[PDB]
């Protein structure tokens, strides 16, 4: 699909409210397996179940592994841009 | 699978 750059915005405490699977081992981009209710990428909608995540706050995730973009992902705060398509 | 809440 389309490449869709959506903002999250999230409180110091809470989590960005995603399930991931996939990463460079694994021969597939990172993506979204689980939206959690109420939790920051729910409340911003326009996230969906099987959108692959290119890239997070300018961070190039097409590349990394797993556990590498989980780290990174875990990093962010405030307000943070998704750089998404929809696989 | 490997899956990772975030």
């Amino acid at each position: 699909g389309p490449i869709r750059k959506v903002l999250l915005l999230k409180e110091d405490h809470e989590g960005l409210g995603i399930s991931i699977t996939g990463g460079k081992e694994h021969g597939v981009p990172i993506l979204i397996s689980e939206i959690h209710p109420g939790q920051p990428a729910d409340r911003a909608g326009g996230l969906h179940v099987g959108d692959a995540i290119l890239a997070v706050n300018g961070v190039n995730l097409r590349d990394t592994k797993h556990k590498e973009a989980v780290t990174i992902l875990s990093q962010q705060r405030g307000e943070i841009e998704f750089e998404v398509v929809y696989v | 699978r490997r899956e990772t809440q975030v």
